[PDB]
């Protein structure tokens, strides 16, 4: 139930960016659990509050 | 009888042409700025822009 | 776990017969007749459960 400290092993993260057309295809899809994010550069809440 | 109106300091000529201008500029063939957008998750079959 | 079946579903044995070639917007596609209407897809996206 506790809060994690150590760094925690996520799983890989695929990025797709989402052009106005693209050829959308699902060949050699993974099948594990894998996060997937639209944007990058998503690390956006960097003003750290002491 | 010229000081009435400043005519906005332009020439007769200048405004007879001014007024067909605003006939070229009020026109729906060169208004081609668009304005707003729809994100939707269609596969596009049979592309048309209109 | 294995992921319970969705009350909407219908069954269907994977056949040959049920995949093809046919036209549709001007190119091939896999259309997949579907045995209890019968109607083809010619899409992936769209299909009935």
């Amino acid at each position: 139930d506790d809060v994690g400290i150590m760094q925690q092993k996520k799983p890989p993260t695929v990025v797709q960016s989402r052009t106005d057309v693209f050829n959308e295809q699902f060949a050699n899809e993974a099948l594990h659990p894998t996060t997937k994010v639209i944007f990058n550069g998503l690390d956006v809440n960097t003003e750290v509050q002491p | 009888e010229a000081f009435r109106w400043s005519r906005y300091f332009l020439d007769e000529l200048q405004l007879r042409r001014l007024s067909v201008g605003l006939r070229l500029i009020t026109n729906p063939r060169i208004a081609r700025r668009f304005n707003g957008v729809r994100i939707m998750y269609l596969t596009d079959d049979d592309p048309d822009p209109d | 776990f294995v992921p319970d079946v969705p009350e909407g579903y219908v069954a269907v044995q994977y056949a040959h017969r049920l995949f093809s070639s046919s036209l549709a917007n001007k190119r091939n596609r896999v259309t997949y007749t579907h045995p209890p209407t019968g109607m083809a897809y010619p899409s992936p996206t769209g299909r009935p459960h």
